[PDB]
């Protein structure tokens, strides 16, 4: 229909809401990316992608690392590894790039030195979107000496700009 | 069926000039118009969702019909791809434009 | 002319508010696997839908032994209550194999004891034929025989 | 007119109310914590935004005092909203009945002074009533402390209107 | 309000023969069917969503006025109920099926 | 766009006696009332929503045009703000009446 603005749209006849609006599902295989006091690493990986809504989901499969410190930044790098028809610019927030401290939760990560992994309640957070780059804080929790770190599956999610 | 093409589908132009990639598209309704600088090995944001990047927001104009340079440089030389996608994504259309700075 | 969840409210056109929040309720089955160990608990809980969205508010639950990669099934096929239907609680990627929701959830275990907790990794993996199958591993483990879980809301794009 | 939100008029078209789909605001209340005697407050700077039917609130971290294994955080949203944020759109669209909404894990860090060691503990929605959400958060285990560290959380749930 | 009731509330087949359970239903727009299998005191489901499960999908298919199956066995023989439910949960409607392999 | 005034934004009545607070409005097509209490520091939610909350249900009751109440106290005196939000919150208005029992 011609007078109608997305998400409202024609289904089957009627006036209904947009099939693509309500779900859309993608992919990325790209670069996350540590950093913090120094200590820099990145990891290869395959995660599902789920727009619902106004939402948008991250789903980062659980993963193996390097060092990390008490306060850190993991930064997932969107400027690839979407899936066509996807674009960068659809993993905008609706907040679009303020620094904010959206969808904080908990997240337990296992800290080896080769041997046994000791599990670490940190917090982390959706801090800022810029240039297609999420950048998530990683922090608190207490921290020991170790070379090695497990993380686990986690889903992201926070408004999508439109 | 959208079309989204270019009328200068690579440029030529001396170094600390203005240069504009034109990206003239047509059959969308609520579009979202996005480009990629391509240097070899690395791929880096220019503009997407109609607004330009901050790393290049200080030297680099947006338009529907394409972005504008205020001075290029060496720097700039590459396939810059333009990807237009429509609300939803069921029309998707895209074109690369070749820069050569001298 | 409206399509769902597009309807008339009051007059005009407006959205249909069994879309924007109708509440329910699942008194089923909540079934451990994994390793070898298996074990069931009856449970009640409320159900939320929002939106494209459901929301399943499992209520903290006892248990008993479990292994370090395990798989927790709601049995939906009954439990729910009416105009609900089992078919309500399809994922909007019906039935593919996810990862979708992981959160890290904090699990007792003791062997009748003083509960130590450990820090778990749980996401909705799969739904088939009614029953959601949630992936709970990781977090390391020690012997034990009881399991002390916490109240956890599993969340979900619904199926339309 | 002929168009009840959140359907409203988009560019001469038929859409969807951008106030729908993204409101953001700002809280600079009390949070505060209560059980088995031991009672507190802080006052804190949160987001808050509205997207579609649901309302998240994003709590920054904090520290406190002594909390007991369980206890209720409550919000009071009577005041601290910034216009033209009404204390009513704070209320859950299951209103002000009890519930177990959002169940999630949080850790908190207990110390007396010196150290502090983690503790996973559960958190959820409660209940809404006259302006104040209380969130309970129990269980993980517990310890001796006289000092407590948060996490910033996000506590989401669907809103009424 | 909206109507779901059934012509064949009782069938009664020889083993090894198609046959179809019919579940005719109206006052609906978008209506959701869904049919459950209950042998005494364990309940499998059959088909959600005007789709059937896994479990059945290879020998039995869906209709808007009922499921039929290529063959059957006495393993089927029980009370089938059939659910349809509008969007919105307003409009409800059921009717049950008893199947008897002779 | 939208008017939210006060015709008594100042009321004086004796202990133990009915008294309304009027707030006015105009400009609303589906508006939510809130009435706040306000002694100093102490601020109280009055009326949200349209509807009374609890702590006053007893004794306090609402209208579109402002709340009564059954009888006041001195325990009552101080600045009560009304305001109404529009459905999306794009209309907003405010008023404050302030109470004296004498």
């Amino acid at each position: 229909s011609p007078n109608l603005r997305y998400p409202i749209a024609d289904v089957s006849g009627g006036i209904g809401m947009s099939p693509n609006y309500r779900f859309r599902q993608s992919m990325w295989i790209g670069i996350v990316s540590y950093s913090g006091s120094g200590l820099n690493w990145r990891v290869q990986v395959n995660s599902d992608i789920f727009i619902v809504d106004d939402y948008i989901h991250i789903c980062l499969p659980a993963f193996d690392g390097f060092s990390i410190a008490d306060g850190g930044d993991l930064s997932l790098n969107f400027v690839t590894g979407l899936l066509p028809p996807l674009l960068t610019g659809d993993t905008e927030p609706a907040f679009h790039n303020d620094v904010v401290t959206y969808g904080a939760q908990t997240v337990a990560i296992g800290l080896s030195s080769g041997g046994t992994p000791q599990y670490m309640s940190k917090n982390l957070w959706v801090e800022q979107w810029q240039d297609g780059v999420l950048r998530l804080r990683v922090e608190g929790g207490g921290s020991i000496t170790h070379s090695n770190s497990k993380w686990p599956a986690m889903t992201v999610s926070y408004p999508r700009s439109f | 069926s959208v079309t989204v093409h270019s009328s200068e589908p690579e440029v030529r132009i001396p170094e600390n000039n203005p240069v504009k990639l034109s990206c003239a598209y047509s059959g969308f309704s609520s579009p979202r118009v996005e480009w990629k600088f391509d240097q070899g090995d690395t791929t880096r944001l220019v503009c997407y969702n109609n607004k330009i990047t901050a790393s290049y927001e200080d030297r680099v104009t947006f338009l529907p019909t394409g972005i504008t340079f205020k001075s290029v440089t060496r720097e700039d030389t590459g396939t810059y791809t333009c990807m237009v996608s429509e609300e939803g994504g069921n029309s998707y259309g895209e074109v690369k434009v070749k820069l050569i700075v001298l």
